[PDB]
């Protein structure tokens, strides 16, 4: 229990090496979304509520759930498997044993200097103390979208009906 | 496409680049970046062949990998930082990683395969658009971050870019192939004076998209996209292969003609920070795109290959529409050398 | 750098082992990269063409470095001129010379000692009289 | 954490029920008992039946509604502001926008199921 | 660099209020009335010196502010205070709806033995003033000095000398 | 740093390496594309919350948004290759050299 | 270099202090080749069109040139300022900076040693 | 911006999201308010060529704050010495250390 975030952030890299080897898109797609899964945990840990849960809901169950639905359509005759090639079996070794030696050397050094220099020291370390009163400091964050992020909703609601007009534009195929 | 949609959808690749240009925020310029590809990936599909569905795929890939590591380079810096403001990057890898991003958004040469396979899908209006209006926003970007940019990373992409654009065109009897490969060498010249100047990439930007205009609004006018079917052109319109020819002239950087003058002023700017080599370099190497744009003047101009007997319906025909300010962008491309020290304007 | 700061810190014109090594290394350091390039852009048929492929580029660079550095550092201990660019430009022949054998032509062993040799007398230049190649923005 | 032994518990509950469920009848198995269920006779491979345009689009569309939702969520808090005017404001003008993309897609063909 | 100077462990001691969340909150209206001087006190030299360490003889005042309150509850209706603050306790919300008749015969009796009116609505929310003799802290942020600017621009503009002077150009 | 971010970039590390390194399928590379994104956002949101940034606790839903966006655009491509080729196999995409 | 120039308000083509300097005069030579450009403007114009390249569109052809003399004139006036700008620091940054810039101390060539070298 | 046409029209469009002391949701502190508040105080409108040298030190000051490394390497040091002590039976943690 006293380590929870590291063993999520590790799951996390397994299965970004799974999905990242590129087995046939299924597999490929739920590696994805367990990452995605380990991920919202990760920001759960954090505090991060509502971020988490909009991983959950807009990422795994939108536009994952849209990338299998759209993958059950244009795959293969036999639609591949994970085992068939031996590309992903080497990518996915190599993947894993360079996540292994970097947390090992990692946790038994907290002083590697892979680009950027790492201390294992913990990960509650970083958490600071105190209160945040009878609100989710995230939640107020995130409601300003709405009073200080005017331009943000300007911008990105523009782009989304660009997006609509767009997908339309270039899926109708004359 | 719809006239009001395709209207609409330009208006958003000019609203990305402009909200690229006037933002502060590191998460706006992306927002930036974000939508003027959004809206650019239809108009490389206009025409919807294969073709143009390839070159818009390819154009997609690259670009979007281009804004992924432009986001990871944002999000490093504000990991050293906390600053989102659009100033000198705080943390080296971030900088390489956002100059390497920008240069694959602008194709500069180690990510140059896509300008010339995109430029030959697309159409030479879609092709106009994507070598003139996409290099404003990632170079601005450079302009400002310029400061903390790693000299040496910029200059060998820079000079990759000129030798790549040189050779690369050498070989080509596409005039949409040729048209990517010198703005590829282009390219290379505005981001080789980055580092010491930034309104000298400002002045080449200026002189090398009139002359890009020009020179894609009389292809469009001659309906030409192969140097064989450009030969056929002095037999309909010779002003237009003699105005081309002038074009090429002053693409090739051949005094007294405007497109001397940004080599000049860079190669007057880089003395001053004692770099010799590199601009000697520079200038020796334009020769090759000087001998592939003299190659298509031959063609064109300056002598006269075989016609086809079809030729004669068309000369009793005109051009039902005519290029907007392309006697403006033709003189503008050719003449404007005596007025070289309206440059400071630009500071 | 370390890979060209080993070449460098050591004189000119001593320890002729030391600097062939250094410059044995910078070539097959290079012919590395060129070789990386060439799989990718222009894959082989098979695991095995590429390994061949990356060996031949590998040791023809590696062959003209190791070749360069033992005759520019030969000919500056033998005539007491270290600081003369006409050592390194004999490396830099030496070098053409053995491209040439390397691909067995010899207009392409005269053409390579020629621009080679010249551009080695060039770079020595360079380092005697601080010219830089990416000068740091000062004005 | 509460929430993660109650995850644990029902993940495990499930799984051990599959396996009850799995492994517990006795089996009696020949290649024409588990061929391939068509009405009495056997299906046709073919290649690749799920396709047409108007599957995807349905998806890209819910994808792109799913975002603007997902811009709505945080509108219960976003009530309890001193600058209501300037909140309701955006909020109605992302709710027009979502109209106005329906409208869109609805007028230009869009979500039709066509010949 | 520095050391991190830290008040001893005696420094640190006072007469704890130990008492529960719903027994502060049923006297919390109260406790903001009759306790305002010494609270806002520390609360002033909290925000105005923005350090634990110069504000810990203030915040031992509050605690005995806080002692001498309950006490003086104690004397006089323990008891109605004990069952409004039991009947606060019950709820998993420590909510006052629930609780207003307990509330009702608490607020009847700090009126009749100790004068106590509860706040309204509102008035436990000002922004009040407390008149310390506390000294206005300098430089609570420890600040550096502030870098000198670069000199303005002075004077009357003149056209350039000779012009651009952009190799052979005369204007 | 802690290693929790260590873990976060190394897995923006591989799914950079994913994309570039490609095979046949254009889906595999358009999931790699989309764990790129998961990595920045929960970078983004590690680095957001620790700080208390909190008018930057928008950002990742703003980075969500576009990036889904951007994930139809490329849906909808890799959906007209196919309907050109039968498949979404990259080599068909080709026929630009020349 | 000018970027971050103090009190340099945005998206101002003249600024204010610019009134200071003498304004171009009207046949200035740049202004007048700027009526020049304009002038091949309308005859590649008229020899793009078809038309009369000389006698065609009197009306259009002296558009050219009055726009891009109106043009000319504007541009001529921000070119004159930048320079005056760049004068007018430049002379600050030296009077702030008298260490920077010492007075040389000037001597003739009848106790100047100059090397000669014969053509021989 | 390349073009600051928030600064000419006065607008605000993106500057309020740019800095964490700025001014933010029901007065909600940011984590390195007063770091990043000295390290912009300082490098207020002198160029950034001398903040980067002028203002170091509240610089490292903020980046001390937003990622702890020095103060982490301290805490390392601090337990990894502890247990270098427990091992030899050398050192016991007291009562209110271990509970
Ligand atoms: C521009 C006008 C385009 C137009 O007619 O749109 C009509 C518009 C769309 O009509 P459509 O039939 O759907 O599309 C036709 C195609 O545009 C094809 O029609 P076309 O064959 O007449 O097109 C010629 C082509 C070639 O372009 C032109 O003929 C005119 C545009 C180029 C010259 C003027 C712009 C640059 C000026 C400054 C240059 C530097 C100084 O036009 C374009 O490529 C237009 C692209 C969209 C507009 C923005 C172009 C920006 C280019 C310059 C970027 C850099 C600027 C400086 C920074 O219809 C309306 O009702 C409006
Ligand atoms: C500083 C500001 C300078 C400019 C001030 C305003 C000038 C007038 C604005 C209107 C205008 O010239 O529109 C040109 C605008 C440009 O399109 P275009 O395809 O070049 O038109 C040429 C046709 O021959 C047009 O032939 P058209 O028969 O269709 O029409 C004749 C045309 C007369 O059109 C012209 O004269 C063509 C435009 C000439 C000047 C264009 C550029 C002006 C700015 C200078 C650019 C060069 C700067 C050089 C220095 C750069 C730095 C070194 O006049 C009008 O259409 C009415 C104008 C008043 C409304 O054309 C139209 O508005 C008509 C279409
Ligand atoms: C309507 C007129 C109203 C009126 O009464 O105006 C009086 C007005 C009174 O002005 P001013 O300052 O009292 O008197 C003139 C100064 O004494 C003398 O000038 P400034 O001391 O005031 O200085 C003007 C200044 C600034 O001047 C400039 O920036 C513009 C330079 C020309 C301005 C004058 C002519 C503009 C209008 C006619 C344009 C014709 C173009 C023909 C192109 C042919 C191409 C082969 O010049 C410079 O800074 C350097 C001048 C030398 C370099 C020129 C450019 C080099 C780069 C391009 C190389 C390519 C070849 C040369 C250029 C193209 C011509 C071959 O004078 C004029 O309008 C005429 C000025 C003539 C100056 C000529 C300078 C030599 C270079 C050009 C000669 C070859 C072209 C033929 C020009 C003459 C026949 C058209
Ligand atoms: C041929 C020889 C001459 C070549 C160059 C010809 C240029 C012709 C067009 C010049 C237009 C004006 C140039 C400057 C400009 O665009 O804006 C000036 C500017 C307008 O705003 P600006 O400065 O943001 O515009 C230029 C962009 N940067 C910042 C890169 C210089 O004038 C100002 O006073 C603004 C200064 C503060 C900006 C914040
Ligand atoms: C792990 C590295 C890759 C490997 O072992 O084999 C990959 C590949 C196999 O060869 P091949 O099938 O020709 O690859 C192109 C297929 N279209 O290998 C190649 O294509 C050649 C790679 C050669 C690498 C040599 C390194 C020394
Ligand atoms: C000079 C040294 C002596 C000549 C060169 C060595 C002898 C020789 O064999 O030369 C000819 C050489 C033969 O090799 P070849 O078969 O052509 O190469 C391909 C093999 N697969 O074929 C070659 O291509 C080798 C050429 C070597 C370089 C020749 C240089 C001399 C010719 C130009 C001299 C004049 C230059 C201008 C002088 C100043 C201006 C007047
Ligand atoms: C191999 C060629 C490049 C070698 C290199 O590192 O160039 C950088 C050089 C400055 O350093 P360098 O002279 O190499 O080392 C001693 C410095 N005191 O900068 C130089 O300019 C010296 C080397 C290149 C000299 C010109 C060579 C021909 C260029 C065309
Ligand atoms: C053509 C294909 C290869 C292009 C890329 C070559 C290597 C570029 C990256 C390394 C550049 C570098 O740092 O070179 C160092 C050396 C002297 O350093 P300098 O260029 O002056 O830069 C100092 C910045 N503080 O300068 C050099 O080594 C000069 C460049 C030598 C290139 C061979
Ligand atoms: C190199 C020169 C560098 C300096 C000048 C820059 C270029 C200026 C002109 C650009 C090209 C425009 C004409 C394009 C062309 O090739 O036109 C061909 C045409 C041939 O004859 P055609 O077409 O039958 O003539 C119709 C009636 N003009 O051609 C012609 O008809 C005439 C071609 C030359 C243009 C006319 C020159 C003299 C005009 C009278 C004097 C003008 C002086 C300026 C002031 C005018 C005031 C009204």
């Amino acid at each position: 229990t006293m380590y929870i975030a590291f063993i999520l952030s590790t799951i996390f890299v397994i299965g970004f090496v799974g999905f990242s080897s590129k087995p046939s898109p299924i597999y490929g797609g739920l590696g994805l979304i367990v990452s995605g899964g380990v991920g919202c945990g990760i920001v759960l840990n954090f505090g991060g509520s509502f971020l988490g849960l909009m991983v959950f809901l807009i990422y795994l169950g939108g536009m994952l759930v849209v990338f299998g639905y759209t993958t059950a359509m244009a795959t293969e005759m036999y639609p591949e498997v994970w085992v068939s090639n031996k590309t992903v079996f080497g990518a996915f070794v190599s993947g894993l044993m360079m996540e292994f030696c970097m947390v090992y050397y990692a946790l038994k050094e907290e002083e590697v200097e892979i680009i950027f220099k790492f201390n294992g020291l913990g990960d509650w370390v970083i958490y600071d103390t105190g209160d945040s009163g009878f609100f989710s400091e995230e939640a107020m964050g995130i409601a300003a979208l709405y009073s200080y992020g005017t331009w943000l909703v300007i911008v990105t609601g523009w782009s989304l009906l660009i997006g609509v007009v767009v997908i339309m534009e270039i899926t109708r195929g004359n | 496409m719809n006239p009001i949609i395709y209207t609409t959808l330009i208006m958003t690749v000019m609203s990305g680049t402009m909200l690229v240009m006037i933002s502060s925020h590191w998460l706006l310029i992306w927002i930036g970046f974000e939508m003027n590809l959004l809206a650019m990936i239809p108009v490389l599909m206009k025409n919807f062949n294969p073709r143009a569905t390839e070159a818009a795929t390819k154009y997609f890939l690259t670009q979007a990998t281009a804004s992924m590591m432009l986001m990871m380079a944002i999000i490093i810096n504000l990991l050293y930082s906390g600053q989102w403001t659009i100033t000198k990057m705080f943390n080296p890898v971030a900088m390489t990683m956002m100059t390497m991003a920008l240069a694959m958004k602008l194709g500069l040469s180690p990510f140059h395969f896509w300008v010339p396979e995109v430029t030959q899908g697309i159409s030479l209006q879609a092709g106009l658009l994507l070598l003139t209006w996409q290099k404003l926003a990632p170079l601005s970007v450079l302009c400002q971050i310029s400061q903390s940019i790693n000299p040496n990373l910029m200059l060998t992409m820079a000079m990759l870019s000129i030798l790549i654009g040189g050779w690369g065109g050498l070989n080509q009897t596409q005039l949409r192939k040729i048209m990517a490969y010198s703005s590829i060498a282009h390219m290379g010249w505005m981001t080789a004076v980055l580092p010491y100047n930034t309104t000298m990439t400002i002045l080449n930007l200026l002189i090398y998209i009139t002359m890009t205009l020009a020179m894609f609004m009389l292809l469009i006018h001659s309906s030409a996209t192969t140097t064989l079917s450009l030969s056929h052109t002095w037999n309909k319109m010779p002003v237009i292969t003699s105005l081309m020819m002038v074009t090429l002239l002053s693409m090739g950087g051949l005094p007294p003609l405007s497109g001397f003058m940004p080599k000049w002023m860079i190669i007057q700017e880089m003395t001053k920070n004692e770099s010799i080599i590199m601009p000697t370099l520079m200038a020796m190497t334009a020769l090759l795109n000087l001998y592939f744009y003299m190659r298509l003047a031959y063609s064109s101009s300056l002598t006269m290959f075989p016609s086809t007997n079809n030729m004669k319906m068309k000369w009793q025909f005109e051009h039902t529409k005519q290029m907007k300010l392309l006697p403006t962008m033709i003189v503008l491309s050719t003449l404007v050398l005596p007025m070289t020290p309206a440059l400071s304007s630009l500071n | 750098k370390t890979l060209l700061h080993k070449y460098s810190d050591i004189p000119e014109g001593t320890e002729c082992h030391r600097k062939a090594y250094a410059s044995t290394s910078i070539g097959g350091a290079t012919g590395l990269i060129v070789s990386a390039y060439s799989i990718a852009l222009k894959p082989p048929a098979s695991f095995l063409e590429g390994v061949a492929r990356t060996g031949r580029y590998t040791f023809t660079s590696a062959a003209i470095g190791a070749i360069f550095g033992l005759t520019s550092c030969i000919s500056a201990q033998v005539r007491e001129k270290p600081d003369d660019p006409l050592n390194y430009f004999i490396g830099g022949c030496a070098g053409g010379l053995t491209l040439g054998a390397r691909t067995r032509s010899y207009g392409i062993g005269a053409a390579a000692c020629a621009y080679m040799g010249l551009t080695a007398a060039l770079v020595k230049m360079g380092q005697l009289e601080g010219w830089q190649v990416f000068a740091e923005p000062k004005v | 954490m509460n929430i993660m032994l109650t995850l644990l518990t029902n993940v495990t509950l499930a799984s051990l029920l599959v396996l009850i469920a799995f492994w517990l009848p006795q089996l009696n198995a020949y290649s024409e008992k588990t061929s391939p269920y068509e009405c009495g006779f056997d299906p046709m491979g073919s290649a690749r039946l799920p396709f047409s345009m108007k599957f995807f689009l349905v998806a890209i569309t819910f994808l792109l509604f799913d975002l603007e939702i997902a811009l709505l969520l945080p509108l219960p808090w976003a009530s309890q502001t001193n600058n209501l005017k300037t909140m309701l404001t955006m909020a109605l003008f992302l709710l027009i926008l979502l109209a106005a993309s329906l409208a869109y897609e609805w007028t230009q063909k869009g979500l039709e199921w066509a010949e | 660099p520095g050391i991190v100077e830290l008040p001893t462990l005696e420094d640190l001691k006072v007469q704890e209020v130990k008492v529960s969340s719903s027994v502060l909150k049923a006297a919390a209206h109260h406790y903001g009335a009759q306790c305002d001087k010494p609270n806002k006190e520390f609360m002033l030299c909290r925000w105005e010196e923005k350090d634990p360490r110069r504000c810990l003889e203030e915040g031992k005042l509050v605690n005995q502010c806080a002692l001498d309150f309950f006490r003086q509850i104690k004397r006089h209706c323990a008891e109605p205070f004990t069952e409004y603050w039991t009947c606060i306790d019950y709820s998993g919300l420590q909510l006052f709806r629930h609780c207003r008749k307990q509330q009702a015969k608490f607020d009847e009796c700090v009126l009749d033995k100790l004068g106590w009116v509860r706040p309204d609505l509102g008035e436990l929310s000002k922004v009040t003033k407390v008149k310390t003799d506390r000294p206005l802290p300098e430089n609570p942020y420890h600040s550096r000095a502030r870098p000198e600017p670069n000199p303005e621009a002075e004077g009357d503009l003149k056209p350039a000398k000779h012009g651009s002077r952009l190799f052979f150009w005369t204007m | 740093m802690p290693l929790v971010y260590m873990n976060i970039i190394m897995a923006f590390a591989i799914a950079l390496a994913g994309l570039l390194m490609y095979r046949s399928h254009l889906m595999s590379s358009l999931l790699c594309l989309e764990g790129m994104m998961l990595s920045l956002f929960i970078m983004s949101t590690l680095i957001i919350l620790n700080t208390h940034f909190t008018l930057a606790n928008m950002m990742p839903i703003i980075l969500l948004v576009f990036a889904a966006c951007e994930a139809a655009l490329g849906l909808s491509l890799l959906v007209m290759v196919s309907n050109t080729y039968g498949t979404d196999y990259v080599q068909n995409l080709n026929l630009l050299q020349c | 270099m000018m970027s971050g120039r103090p009190g340099r308000v945005p998206l101002q083509f003249l600024p204010n202090e610019a009134r200071s300097l003498p304004p171009p005069k009207l046949t200035d030579p740049r202004l007048v080749y700027m009526g020049f450009l304009g002038y091949c403007s309308g005859l590649i114009d008229n020899a793009i069109r078809r038309r009369p390249v000389v006698s065609a569109g009197l009306h259009r052809q002296l558009l050219y040139v009055t726009s891009f003399v109106f043009f000319g004139y504007y541009l001529l006036k921000r070119q004159d300022y930048m320079y005056a700008l760049r004068d007018h620091d430049m002379f600050a940054y030296v009077k702030s900076h008298p260490e920077d810039f010492p007075e040389k101390d000037k001597k003739t060539y009848g106790e100047i040693l100059e090397e000669f070298h014969p053509v021989r | 911006p390349f073009f600051d046409v928030q600064k000419r029209l006065g607008l605000d469009l993106d500057r309020w999201m740019t800095i964490q002391s700025a001014e933010q949701p029901h007065k909600i502190p940011g984590r390195c308010h007063a770091f990043e508040k000295e390290w912009i105080e300082c490098a207020h409108g002198i160029g950034g060529i001398r903040a980067e040298k002028e203002c170091k030190i509240e610089f490292d000051d903020f980046v001390e704050c937003l990622l702890r490394q020095k103060t982490m390497k301290r805490l390392s040091a601090i337990k990894r010495q502890r247990d270098k002590l427990i091992k030899e039976g050398k050192y016991t943690p007291p009562p209110h250390h271990l509970g």
